[PDB]
Protein backbone atom coordinates (compact mmCIF):
# COMPACT_ATOMS: atom_id res chain seq x y z
CA UNK A 1 0.00 0.00 0.00
CA UNK A 2 2.83 2.16 0.83
CA UNK A 3 4.02 2.26 -2.91
CA UNK A 4 1.11 4.72 -3.59
CA UNK A 5 2.53 7.41 -2.31
CA UNK A 6 6.06 7.42 -3.08
CA UNK A 7 5.17 7.04 -6.98
CA UNK A 8 3.19 10.48 -6.23
CA UNK A 9 5.70 12.29 -4.21
CA UNK A 10 8.27 11.44 -6.30
CA UNK A 11 6.20 13.38 -9.19
CA UNK A 12 5.56 16.38 -7.46
CA UNK A 13 8.84 17.15 -6.49
CA UNK A 14 9.78 17.17 -10.24
CA UNK A 15 7.41 19.16 -11.00
CA UNK A 16 8.19 22.11 -8.65
CA UNK A 17 11.78 22.83 -8.48
CA UNK A 18 13.75 25.74 -7.17
CA UNK A 19 15.65 26.50 -10.62
CA UNK A 20 13.24 24.21 -12.72
CA UNK A 21 15.86 20.93 -12.40
CA UNK A 22 15.39 18.35 -9.78
CA UNK A 23 17.96 16.67 -7.88
CA UNK A 24 19.81 13.04 -8.97
CA UNK A 25 18.66 11.24 -6.50
CA UNK A 26 15.15 12.11 -7.11
CA UNK A 27 15.66 11.32 -10.28
CA UNK A 28 16.67 7.55 -9.95
CA UNK A 29 13.30 6.82 -7.68
CA UNK A 30 11.23 7.81 -10.44
CA UNK A 31 12.71 5.62 -12.96
CA UNK A 32 12.92 2.78 -10.53
CA UNK A 33 9.25 3.62 -9.49
CA UNK A 34 7.95 3.43 -13.07
CA UNK A 35 9.98 0.07 -13.97
CA UNK A 36 8.05 -1.02 -10.79
CA UNK A 37 4.68 -0.78 -12.32
CA UNK A 38 5.55 -1.73 -15.63
CA UNK A 39 4.78 2.06 -17.30
CA UNK A 40 6.86 1.52 -19.55
CA UNK A 41 6.26 5.08 -21.71
CA UNK A 42 6.31 7.42 -19.03
CA UNK A 43 10.06 5.49 -17.93
CA UNK A 44 11.21 6.17 -21.55
CA UNK A 45 10.16 9.98 -21.68
CA UNK A 46 11.78 10.36 -18.08
CA UNK A 47 14.85 8.99 -19.84
CA UNK A 48 15.18 12.22 -22.24
CA UNK A 49 13.48 14.19 -19.93
CA UNK A 50 16.77 13.85 -17.94
CA UNK A 51 19.08 16.61 -18.44
CA UNK A 52 22.48 15.36 -20.91
CA UNK A 53 24.61 17.16 -18.09
CA UNK A 54 22.91 15.22 -14.70
CA UNK A 55 23.06 11.94 -16.68
CA UNK A 56 26.49 12.04 -17.59
CA UNK A 57 27.89 13.18 -14.15
CA UNK A 58 25.71 10.26 -12.48
CA UNK A 59 26.83 6.55 -13.26
CA UNK A 60 23.63 5.24 -11.40
CA UNK A 61 21.13 6.78 -13.59
CA UNK A 62 22.67 5.41 -16.73
CA UNK A 63 22.11 1.66 -15.32
CA UNK A 64 19.07 1.80 -13.99
CA UNK A 65 18.31 2.77 -17.40
CA UNK A 66 19.75 -0.48 -18.56
CA UNK A 67 17.31 -2.76 -16.36
CA UNK A 68 14.31 -0.70 -18.22
CA UNK A 69 15.61 -1.00 -21.63
CA UNK A 70 15.49 -5.11 -20.86
CA UNK A 71 11.66 -4.61 -19.37
CA UNK A 72 11.35 -2.31 -22.87
CA UNK A 73 11.81 -5.27 -25.24
CA UNK A 74 10.53 -8.19 -22.68
CA UNK A 75 14.08 -9.83 -22.65
CA UNK A 76 12.63 -11.64 -19.29
CA UNK A 77 16.38 -13.32 -18.46
CA UNK A 78 18.42 -10.21 -19.07
CA UNK A 79 15.75 -8.46 -16.68
CA UNK A 80 17.33 -10.56 -14.06
CA UNK A 81 21.12 -10.38 -15.36
CA UNK A 82 21.32 -6.60 -15.71
CA UNK A 83 19.47 -6.07 -11.82
CA UNK A 84 22.31 -8.54 -10.26
CA UNK A 85 24.94 -7.07 -12.48
CA UNK A 86 25.66 -3.66 -10.78
CA UNK A 87 24.95 -2.06 -7.39
CA UNK A 88 22.61 0.44 -6.48
CA UNK A 89 22.15 3.02 -3.92
CA UNK A 90 20.12 2.17 -0.91
CA UNK A 91 17.38 4.67 -1.06
CA UNK A 92 16.72 2.64 -4.22
CA UNK A 93 17.53 -1.03 -3.58
CA UNK A 94 14.62 -1.95 -1.72
CA UNK A 95 12.10 -0.93 -4.46
CA UNK A 96 14.77 -2.73 -7.24
CA UNK A 97 14.10 -5.98 -4.86
CA UNK A 98 10.52 -5.31 -5.37
CA UNK A 99 10.85 -4.72 -9.65
CA UNK A 100 13.05 -8.02 -9.24
CA UNK A 101 10.27 -10.31 -7.57
CA UNK A 102 7.53 -8.57 -9.62
CA UNK A 103 9.25 -9.42 -12.52
CA UNK A 104 9.23 -13.02 -11.08
CA UNK A 105 5.32 -12.92 -10.44
CA UNK A 106 4.77 -11.75 -14.31
CA UNK A 107 6.87 -14.80 -15.97
CA UNK A 108 4.60 -16.96 -13.30
CA UNK A 109 1.34 -15.73 -14.85
CA UNK A 110 3.07 -15.76 -18.25
CA UNK A 111 3.76 -19.11 -18.72
CA UNK A 112 0.87 -20.23 -16.49
CA UNK A 113 -1.75 -18.57 -19.20
CA UNK A 114 0.26 -18.55 -22.47
CA UNK A 115 1.78 -22.12 -22.51
CA UNK A 116 0.26 -25.34 -22.54
CA UNK A 117 3.78 -26.76 -22.77
CA UNK A 118 6.91 -25.18 -22.26
CA UNK A 119 10.61 -27.28 -22.04
CA UNK A 120 12.14 -26.89 -18.57
CA UNK A 121 15.58 -24.85 -19.82
CA UNK A 122 13.42 -22.06 -21.08
CA UNK A 123 10.48 -21.83 -18.12
CA UNK A 124 13.77 -21.68 -16.02
CA UNK A 125 15.02 -18.37 -17.57
CA UNK A 126 11.45 -16.84 -17.89
CA UNK A 127 11.22 -17.09 -13.71
CA UNK A 128 14.74 -16.06 -13.48
CA UNK A 129 15.83 -19.34 -11.21
CA UNK A 130 18.40 -22.06 -12.20
CA UNK A 131 17.06 -25.29 -13.77
CA UNK A 132 17.15 -27.38 -11.26
CA UNK A 133 15.51 -24.78 -8.47
CA UNK A 134 12.55 -24.43 -11.32
CA UNK A 135 11.86 -28.33 -11.01
CA UNK A 136 11.28 -28.51 -7.45
CA UNK A 137 9.59 -25.54 -7.70
CA UNK A 138 6.47 -26.27 -9.72
CA UNK A 139 5.16 -29.29 -8.22
CA UNK A 140 4.56 -27.30 -4.70
CA UNK A 141 2.25 -25.28 -6.86
CA UNK A 142 0.43 -28.32 -8.40
CA UNK A 143 2.15 -28.34 -12.07
CA UNK A 144 2.66 -31.64 -13.67
CA UNK A 145 6.73 -32.54 -14.95
CA UNK A 146 7.22 -35.34 -17.13
CA UNK A 147 10.48 -36.89 -16.81
CA UNK A 148 13.11 -38.20 -19.87
CA UNK A 149 11.58 -35.71 -21.48
CA UNK A 150 12.16 -32.26 -19.25
CA UNK A 151 9.24 -30.64 -20.50
CA UNK A 152 7.10 -28.69 -17.91
CA UNK A 153 2.96 -29.15 -18.82
CA UNK A 154 1.62 -25.98 -16.91
CA UNK A 155 -1.85 -25.06 -16.23
CA UNK A 156 -4.30 -22.57 -14.44
CA UNK A 157 -5.79 -23.80 -11.63
CA UNK A 158 -27.38 -1.84 -3.92
CA UNK A 159 -28.98 -3.58 -6.87
CA UNK A 160 -32.31 -2.30 -5.76
CA UNK A 161 -31.23 1.31 -5.32
CA UNK A 162 -29.54 1.48 -8.90
CA UNK A 163 -32.22 -0.73 -10.45
CA UNK A 164 -35.25 2.24 -9.20
CA UNK A 165 -32.69 4.90 -10.82
CA UNK A 166 -32.81 3.37 -14.16
CA UNK A 167 -36.84 3.30 -14.31
CA UNK A 168 -37.13 6.78 -12.63
CA UNK A 169 -34.79 8.01 -15.61
CA UNK A 170 -36.67 6.28 -18.62
CA UNK A 171 -40.67 7.27 -16.70
CA UNK A 172 -38.82 10.68 -15.71
CA UNK B 1 -1.04 61.58 3.28
CA UNK B 2 -1.62 62.17 -0.62
CA UNK B 3 0.67 58.37 -1.50
CA UNK B 4 -2.13 57.05 0.16
CA UNK B 5 -4.73 58.78 -1.49
CA UNK B 6 -4.05 57.50 -4.87
CA UNK B 7 -4.12 53.91 -4.19
CA UNK B 8 -7.82 54.99 -2.23
CA UNK B 9 -9.21 55.95 -5.44
CA UNK B 10 -8.97 52.48 -6.20
CA UNK B 11 -11.02 51.65 -3.60
CA UNK B 12 -14.46 54.00 -5.06
CA UNK B 13 -15.05 51.37 -7.44
CA UNK B 14 -15.25 48.50 -5.25
CA UNK B 15 -17.46 50.34 -2.98
CA UNK B 16 -19.66 50.85 -5.99
CA UNK B 17 -20.48 47.10 -6.32
CA UNK B 18 -19.57 47.79 -10.24
CA UNK B 19 -16.58 45.84 -12.03
CA UNK B 20 -17.14 47.31 -15.29
CA UNK B 21 -16.25 50.31 -14.91
CA UNK B 22 -12.74 49.02 -13.58
CA UNK B 23 -12.31 46.46 -16.91
CA UNK B 24 -12.75 49.77 -18.96
CA UNK B 25 -9.86 51.74 -16.80
CA UNK B 26 -7.79 48.63 -17.62
CA UNK B 27 -7.90 48.65 -21.01
CA UNK B 28 -7.68 52.26 -21.20
CA UNK B 29 -4.74 52.82 -19.04
CA UNK B 30 -2.50 51.27 -21.29
CA UNK B 31 -0.03 53.83 -22.56
CA UNK B 32 0.04 55.45 -19.27
CA UNK B 33 1.07 52.12 -17.39
CA UNK B 34 3.65 51.16 -20.29
CA UNK B 35 5.82 54.84 -19.82
CA UNK B 36 6.01 53.56 -16.10
CA UNK B 37 9.08 51.33 -16.44
CA UNK B 38 9.02 51.14 -12.45
CA UNK B 39 6.61 48.44 -11.64
CA UNK B 40 9.10 46.61 -9.22
CA UNK B 41 7.25 48.40 -6.50
CA UNK B 42 4.06 48.42 -8.30
CA UNK B 43 2.80 45.00 -8.44
CA UNK B 44 3.50 44.83 -4.61
CA UNK B 45 4.08 48.04 -2.72
CA UNK B 46 1.10 49.92 -4.59
CA UNK B 47 -1.31 47.03 -4.75
CA UNK B 48 -2.29 43.86 -2.99
CA UNK B 49 -2.17 40.57 -5.44
CA UNK B 50 -4.87 39.11 -3.29
CA UNK B 51 -7.77 41.20 -4.41
CA UNK B 52 -6.65 43.83 -6.27
CA UNK B 53 -5.78 41.33 -9.01
CA UNK B 54 -7.45 43.27 -11.78
CA UNK B 55 -4.36 45.83 -11.34
CA UNK B 56 -1.75 43.30 -10.68
CA UNK B 57 -2.70 41.55 -13.70
CA UNK B 58 -2.57 44.69 -15.90
CA UNK B 59 0.77 45.89 -14.99
CA UNK B 60 2.36 42.27 -15.09
CA UNK B 61 0.76 41.43 -18.84
CA UNK B 62 2.62 44.70 -19.76
CA UNK B 63 6.10 43.93 -18.14
CA UNK B 64 5.31 40.46 -20.67
CA UNK B 65 4.74 42.67 -23.81
CA UNK B 66 8.08 44.38 -23.81
CA UNK B 67 10.54 42.44 -25.82
CA UNK B 68 14.11 42.03 -24.59
CA UNK B 69 12.66 42.17 -21.08
CA UNK B 70 15.68 43.16 -19.12
CA UNK B 71 15.32 40.50 -15.74
CA UNK B 72 13.01 37.37 -16.37
CA UNK B 73 13.75 35.85 -12.96
CA UNK B 74 11.90 37.88 -11.53
CA UNK B 75 9.07 38.47 -13.80
CA UNK B 76 8.66 34.81 -13.88
CA UNK B 77 8.60 34.48 -9.77
CA UNK B 78 5.68 37.55 -10.29
CA UNK B 79 3.56 35.42 -12.66
CA UNK B 80 4.04 32.14 -10.18
CA UNK B 81 2.99 34.19 -7.50
CA UNK B 82 0.48 36.13 -8.61
CA UNK B 83 -1.54 33.07 -10.44
CA UNK B 84 -1.31 30.77 -7.38
CA UNK B 85 -2.79 33.55 -5.35
CA UNK B 86 -5.35 34.55 -7.60
CA UNK B 87 -8.98 35.49 -6.69
CA UNK B 88 -10.55 33.26 -9.35
CA UNK B 89 -13.78 35.47 -9.17
CA UNK B 90 -12.88 38.61 -10.72
CA UNK B 91 -10.38 37.07 -12.91
CA UNK B 92 -13.01 36.04 -15.09
CA UNK B 93 -13.95 39.78 -15.65
CA UNK B 94 -10.19 39.96 -17.77
CA UNK B 95 -10.65 36.83 -19.59
CA UNK B 96 -8.46 38.34 -22.48
CA UNK B 97 -5.62 39.56 -20.33
CA UNK B 98 -5.36 36.47 -18.27
CA UNK B 99 -4.98 34.25 -21.06
CA UNK B 100 -2.87 36.65 -23.34
CA UNK B 101 -0.58 36.32 -19.93
CA UNK B 102 -0.18 32.89 -19.83
CA UNK B 103 0.46 32.79 -24.17
CA UNK B 104 3.37 34.62 -23.16
CA UNK B 105 4.94 33.08 -20.23
CA UNK B 106 4.43 29.72 -22.36
CA UNK B 107 6.58 31.51 -24.89
CA UNK B 108 9.06 32.81 -23.25
CA UNK B 109 10.14 28.98 -21.54
CA UNK B 110 9.43 27.72 -24.54
CA UNK B 111 11.84 29.63 -26.29
CA UNK B 112 15.03 29.18 -24.53
CA UNK B 113 14.98 25.64 -23.10
CA UNK B 114 12.60 25.16 -19.95
CA UNK B 115 8.82 24.04 -20.95
CA UNK B 116 8.64 22.29 -17.91
CA UNK B 117 8.50 24.75 -15.34
CA UNK B 118 5.27 26.62 -16.38
CA UNK B 119 3.47 22.98 -16.15
CA UNK B 120 2.14 23.49 -12.44
CA UNK B 121 1.61 27.34 -13.28
CA UNK B 122 -0.77 26.74 -15.90
CA UNK B 123 -2.32 24.07 -14.35
CA UNK B 124 -3.81 26.41 -11.93
CA UNK B 125 -4.33 29.13 -14.18
CA UNK B 126 -6.68 26.74 -15.54
CA UNK B 127 -8.57 25.98 -12.95
CA UNK B 128 -8.98 29.63 -12.17
CA UNK B 129 -10.22 30.51 -15.12
CA UNK B 130 -13.00 28.02 -16.70
CA UNK B 131 -16.52 28.14 -15.44
CA UNK B 132 -16.86 24.45 -14.80
CA UNK B 133 -13.92 21.87 -15.79
CA UNK B 134 -15.89 20.73 -18.48
CA UNK B 135 -14.81 23.66 -21.02
CA UNK B 136 -12.30 24.35 -23.62
CA UNK B 137 -9.57 28.09 -22.95
CA UNK B 138 -7.10 28.67 -24.92
CA UNK B 139 -4.31 27.55 -21.88
CA UNK B 140 -5.60 24.49 -22.65
CA UNK B 141 -3.27 24.49 -26.04
CA UNK B 142 -0.10 25.84 -24.04
CA UNK B 143 -0.23 23.24 -21.64
CA UNK B 144 -0.56 20.53 -23.36
CA UNK B 145 2.03 22.21 -25.25
CA UNK B 146 4.41 22.61 -21.95
CA UNK B 147 3.58 19.48 -21.54
CA UNK B 148 4.94 17.95 -25.45
CA UNK B 149 8.22 19.83 -25.45
CA UNK B 150 8.81 18.87 -22.15
CA UNK B 151 7.83 14.72 -22.32
CA UNK B 152 6.05 15.10 -19.04
CA UNK B 153 2.56 13.71 -20.51
CA UNK B 154 1.12 12.81 -16.95
CA UNK B 155 -0.09 15.90 -15.86
CA UNK B 156 -1.73 16.93 -19.04
CA UNK B 157 -3.71 13.84 -18.56
CA UNK B 158 -6.42 14.91 -15.88
CA UNK B 159 -7.16 18.07 -18.48
CA UNK B 160 -7.37 16.03 -21.22
CA UNK B 161 -9.89 13.30 -20.51
CA UNK B 162 -12.76 15.35 -19.94
CA UNK B 163 -14.90 15.68 -23.11
CA UNK B 164 -14.71 19.58 -23.38
CA UNK B 165 -18.75 21.37 -23.19
CA UNK B 166 -18.97 24.85 -24.34
CA UNK B 167 -15.50 26.72 -24.91
CA UNK B 168 -14.17 30.05 -23.56
CA UNK B 169 -15.11 32.93 -26.07
CA UNK B 170 -12.28 35.00 -23.21
CA UNK B 171 -13.84 38.72 -25.05
CA UNK B 172 -13.31 37.36 -28.04
CA UNK B 173 -9.17 36.74 -28.58
CA UNK B 174 -10.33 32.60 -28.81
CA UNK B 175 -9.61 31.70 -32.50
CA UNK B 176 -9.22 28.44 -34.07
CA UNK B 177 -5.52 28.12 -33.99
CA UNK B 178 -6.05 27.36 -30.39
CA UNK B 179 -8.72 25.00 -31.10
CA UNK B 180 -6.53 23.20 -33.56
CA UNK B 181 -3.28 23.24 -31.01
CA UNK B 182 -5.35 21.86 -28.36
CA UNK B 183 -6.45 18.38 -30.66
CA UNK B 184 -3.74 18.61 -32.04
CA UNK B 185 -0.77 18.29 -29.39
CA UNK B 186 -3.58 16.61 -26.65
CA UNK B 187 -3.72 13.74 -29.74
CA UNK B 188 0.27 13.44 -29.87
CA UNK B 189 0.53 13.40 -25.78
CA UNK B 190 -1.90 10.30 -26.35
CA UNK B 191 0.23 8.43 -28.97
CA UNK B 192 3.29 9.03 -26.80
CA UNK B 193 1.02 6.70 -24.26
CA UNK B 194 0.08 4.17 -26.74
CA UNK B 195 -3.81 5.50 -25.86
CA UNK B 196 -4.58 5.29 -30.24
CA UNK B 197 -8.42 5.15 -28.89
CA UNK B 198 -8.53 9.08 -28.07
CA UNK B 199 -5.58 9.85 -30.10
CA UNK B 200 -7.66 9.19 -32.96
CA UNK B 201 -10.24 10.72 -31.39
CA UNK B 202 -8.69 14.01 -31.06
CA UNK B 203 -7.08 13.92 -34.54
CA UNK B 204 -10.37 13.56 -35.76
CA UNK B 205 -11.40 16.86 -33.84
CA UNK B 206 -9.12 18.98 -35.57
CA UNK B 207 -9.48 17.53 -39.42
CA UNK B 208 -13.42 18.64 -38.79
CA UNK B 209 -12.94 22.21 -37.66
CA UNK B 210 -14.56 24.10 -40.26
CA UNK B 211 -12.13 25.95 -42.25
CA UNK B 212 -11.92 27.65 -45.64
CA UNK B 213 -7.67 28.36 -45.52
CA UNK B 214 -5.30 25.90 -45.21
CA UNK B 215 -3.95 25.53 -41.75
CA UNK B 216 -0.85 23.60 -40.86
CA UNK B 217 -2.02 22.10 -37.81
CA UNK B 218 -4.60 20.72 -39.42
CA UNK B 219 -2.51 19.36 -42.51
CA UNK B 220 -0.37 17.58 -39.70
CA UNK B 221 -3.37 16.28 -37.92
CA UNK B 222 -4.44 14.70 -41.17
CA UNK B 223 -1.29 12.84 -41.62
CA UNK B 224 -1.12 11.30 -37.97
CA UNK B 225 -4.67 10.18 -38.24
CA UNK B 226 -4.43 8.09 -40.74
CA UNK B 227 -1.22 6.50 -39.21
CA UNK B 228 -2.67 6.08 -35.85
CA UNK B 229 -6.04 4.89 -37.73
CA UNK B 230 -3.82 2.23 -39.24
CA UNK B 231 -2.53 0.88 -35.75
CA UNK B 232 -5.46 1.27 -33.46
CA UNK B 233 -7.85 -0.53 -36.79
CA UNK B 234 -6.93 -2.01 -40.25
CA UNK B 235 -7.65 0.66 -41.86
CA UNK B 236 -8.60 4.35 -42.22
CA UNK B 237 -11.48 5.53 -40.82
CA UNK B 238 -13.71 7.42 -42.64
CA UNK B 239 -14.01 10.89 -41.35
CA UNK B 240 -17.75 12.12 -40.77
CA UNK B 241 -19.56 14.28 -43.12
CA UNK B 242 -19.07 17.36 -41.81
CA UNK B 243 -15.50 17.73 -42.48
CA UNK B 244 -14.93 20.71 -44.37
CA UNK B 245 -14.15 20.62 -48.51
CA UNK B 246 -10.87 22.23 -48.19
CA UNK B 247 -9.66 19.02 -46.19
CA UNK B 248 -10.73 17.03 -49.24
CA UNK B 249 -9.07 19.18 -51.65
CA UNK B 250 -6.16 20.76 -50.54
CA UNK B 251 -5.13 18.81 -47.28
CA UNK B 252 -5.32 15.43 -48.84
CA UNK B 253 -3.26 15.69 -52.14
CA UNK B 254 -0.68 17.28 -50.09
CA UNK B 255 -0.65 14.26 -48.06
CA UNK B 256 -0.21 11.44 -50.68
CA UNK B 257 2.77 9.40 -49.11
CA UNK B 258 0.67 8.40 -45.89
CA UNK B 259 -2.71 7.71 -48.72
CA UNK B 260 -0.59 5.19 -50.43
CA UNK B 261 0.79 3.66 -47.20
CA UNK B 262 -2.45 2.59 -45.95
CA UNK B 263 -3.26 1.40 -50.18
CA UNK B 264 -0.09 -1.06 -49.14
CA UNK B 265 -1.61 -1.54 -45.71
CA UNK B 266 -5.01 -2.84 -47.09
CA UNK B 267 -2.91 -5.89 -49.11
CA UNK B 268 -1.96 -6.99 -46.17
CA UNK B 269 1.66 -8.01 -47.53
CA UNK B 270 4.66 -6.61 -45.26
CA UNK B 271 7.70 -6.80 -47.33
CA UNK B 272 6.07 -3.89 -50.07
CA UNK B 273 4.92 -2.22 -46.93
CA UNK B 274 8.91 -1.86 -45.78
CA UNK B 275 9.67 -0.81 -49.35
CA UNK B 276 7.36 2.35 -49.29
CA UNK B 277 8.52 3.27 -46.03
CA UNK B 278 12.21 3.09 -47.54
CA UNK B 279 11.11 4.79 -50.63
CA UNK B 280 9.60 7.51 -48.65
CA UNK B 281 12.04 7.77 -45.90
CA UNK B 282 12.91 11.54 -46.46
CA UNK B 283 8.95 12.67 -46.17
CA UNK B 284 8.27 10.55 -43.04
CA UNK B 285 11.49 11.70 -40.95
CA UNK B 286 10.63 15.62 -42.11
CA UNK B 287 7.17 15.46 -41.07
CA UNK B 288 8.99 14.21 -37.51
CA UNK B 289 6.31 10.94 -37.04
CA UNK B 290 9.27 8.96 -37.31
CA UNK B 291 8.51 5.58 -35.23
CA UNK B 292 4.46 5.93 -36.12
CA UNK B 293 5.00 4.39 -39.51
CA UNK B 294 7.53 1.66 -38.03
CA UNK B 295 4.81 0.86 -36.02
CA UNK B 296 2.24 0.37 -38.94
CA UNK B 297 5.05 -2.49 -40.21
CA UNK B 298 4.60 -4.23 -36.57
CA UNK B 299 1.07 -3.51 -36.33
CA UNK B 300 0.61 -5.63 -40.21
CA UNK B 301 1.67 -8.44 -38.41
CA UNK B 302 -0.10 -8.73 -35.91
CA UNK B 303 -2.96 -8.30 -38.40
CA UNK B 304 -1.90 -10.80 -39.83
CA UNK B 305 -1.65 -13.32 -37.25
CA UNK B 306 -5.11 -11.94 -35.73
CA UNK B 307 -6.38 -13.23 -38.94
CA UNK B 308 -5.36 -16.61 -38.63
CA UNK B 309 -7.56 -17.00 -35.72
CA UNK B 310 -10.38 -16.50 -37.64
CA UNK B 311 -9.52 -19.63 -39.93
CA UNK B 312 -7.07 -22.00 -37.59
CA UNK B 313 -7.87 -23.76 -34.24
CA UNK B 314 -4.30 -25.13 -34.35
CA UNK B 315 -0.89 -24.17 -36.85
CA UNK B 316 2.19 -25.03 -36.64
CA UNK B 317 4.85 -22.55 -35.24
CA UNK B 318 6.46 -22.53 -39.34
CA UNK B 319 3.60 -22.68 -40.76
CA UNK B 320 2.09 -19.77 -39.33
CA UNK B 321 5.76 -18.00 -39.65
CA UNK B 322 5.54 -18.37 -43.68
CA UNK B 323 1.92 -16.80 -44.17
CA UNK B 324 3.01 -14.16 -41.92
CA UNK B 325 6.38 -13.88 -43.28
CA UNK B 326 7.85 -13.50 -39.73
CA UNK B 327 10.98 -15.73 -40.85
CA UNK B 328 11.07 -18.50 -38.80
CA UNK B 329 9.09 -20.58 -35.79
CA UNK B 330 11.32 -18.93 -33.22
CA UNK B 331 9.99 -15.45 -34.40
CA UNK B 332 6.60 -16.35 -34.38
CA UNK B 333 6.61 -18.27 -30.90
CA UNK B 334 7.76 -14.56 -29.52
CA UNK B 335 5.14 -12.98 -31.81
CA UNK B 336 2.21 -14.65 -30.20
CA UNK B 337 3.43 -14.52 -26.92
CA UNK B 338 3.47 -10.86 -26.66
CA UNK B 339 0.17 -10.98 -28.18
CA UNK B 340 -1.17 -13.09 -25.55
CA UNK B 341 0.54 -11.00 -22.64
CA UNK B 342 -1.14 -7.78 -24.52
CA UNK B 343 -4.48 -9.50 -24.63
CA UNK B 344 -4.61 -8.46 -27.74
CA UNK B 345 -4.92 -12.44 -28.67
CA UNK B 346 -6.82 -15.12 -27.26
CA UNK B 347 -3.98 -18.33 -27.96
CA UNK B 348 -1.66 -20.73 -26.02
CA UNK B 349 1.83 -22.10 -26.81
CA UNK B 350 2.35 -25.80 -27.12
CA UNK B 351 5.97 -26.56 -27.35
CA UNK B 352 5.92 -30.07 -27.42
CA UNK B 353 4.38 -30.29 -30.49
CA UNK B 354 5.50 -26.72 -32.14
CA UNK B 355 1.59 -25.79 -32.32
CA UNK B 356 -0.15 -22.21 -31.38
CA UNK B 357 -4.11 -23.61 -30.56
CA UNK B 358 -6.55 -20.44 -30.57
CA UNK B 359 -8.88 -20.65 -28.04
CA UNK B 360 -11.96 -17.91 -29.08
CA UNK B 361 -13.34 -17.95 -26.04
CA UNK B 362 -13.57 -14.29 -24.65
CA UNK B 363 -16.44 -13.90 -21.71
CA UNK B 364 -19.69 -15.89 -21.40
CA UNK B 365 -21.44 -12.35 -20.23
CA UNK B 366 -22.53 -14.48 -16.99
CA UNK B 367 -20.14 -12.85 -14.18
CA UNK B 368 -21.46 -10.52 -11.76
CA UNK B 369 -18.33 -8.07 -13.21
CA UNK B 370 -20.36 -8.19 -16.71
CA UNK B 371 -23.08 -6.29 -14.78
CA UNK B 372 -20.80 -4.01 -13.16
CA UNK B 373 -19.71 -3.48 -17.17
CA UNK B 374 -22.99 -2.57 -18.11
CA UNK B 375 -24.12 -0.30 -15.36
CA UNK B 376 -20.75 1.71 -15.91
CA UNK B 377 -21.98 2.11 -19.56
CA UNK B 378 -25.26 3.26 -18.81
CA UNK B 379 -24.12 5.86 -16.19
CA UNK B 380 -22.43 6.88 -18.89
CA UNK B 381 -25.62 7.58 -21.10
CA UNK B 382 -27.68 8.64 -17.93
CA UNK B 383 -24.86 11.14 -17.96
CA UNK B 384 -24.61 12.05 -21.16
CA UNK B 385 -29.22 12.55 -21.58
CA UNK B 386 -28.80 14.81 -18.65
CA UNK B 387 -26.63 17.08 -20.28
CA UNK B 388 -28.41 17.26 -23.45
CA UNK B 389 -31.51 17.78 -22.00
CA UNK B 390 -30.77 20.61 -19.77
CA UNK B 391 -29.03 22.20 -22.99
CA UNK B 392 -31.94 22.14 -25.04
CA UNK B 393 -33.52 23.38 -21.96
CA UNK B 394 -30.98 26.80 -21.87
CA UNK B 395 -32.34 26.91 -25.44
CA UNK B 396 -36.52 27.22 -24.66
CA UNK B 397 -35.37 30.25 -21.79
CA UNK B 398 -33.44 31.99 -24.46
CA UNK B 399 -35.07 35.57 -25.46
CA UNK B 400 -34.00 34.62 -28.75
CA UNK B 401 -35.58 31.35 -29.02
CA UNK B 402 -39.73 31.29 -29.50
CA UNK B 403 -39.29 34.81 -31.01
CA UNK B 404 -38.19 33.00 -34.34
CA UNK B 405 -40.49 29.91 -33.42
Amino acid sequence: FSFKKLLDQCENQELEAPGGIATPPVYGQLLALYLLHNDMNNARYLWKRIPPAIKSANSELGGIWSVGQRIWQRDFPGIYTTINAHQWSETVQPIMEALRDATRRRAFALVSQAYTSIIADDFAAFVGLPVEEAVKGILEQGWQADSTTRMVLPRKPQQLARLTDYVAFLEN
Amino acid sequence: SALEQFVNSVRQLSAQGQMTQLCELINKSGELLAKNLSHLDTVLGALDVQEHSLGVLAVLFVKFSMPSVPDFETLFSQVQLFISTCNGEHIRYATDTFAGLCHQLTNALVERKQPLRGIGILKQAIDKMQMNTNQLTSIHADLCQLCLLAKCFKPALPYLDVDMMDICKENGAYDAKHFLCYYYYGGMIYTGLKNFERALYFYEQAITTPAMAVSHIMLESYKKYILVSLILLGKVQQLPKYTSQIVGRFIKPLSNAYHELAQVYSTNNPSELRNLVNKHSETFTRDNNMGLVKQCLSSLYKKNIQRLTKTFLTLSLQDMASRVQLSGPQEAEKYVLHMIEDGEIFASINQKDGMVSFHDNPEKYNNPAMLHNIDQEMLKCIELDERLKAMDQEITVNPQFVQKS
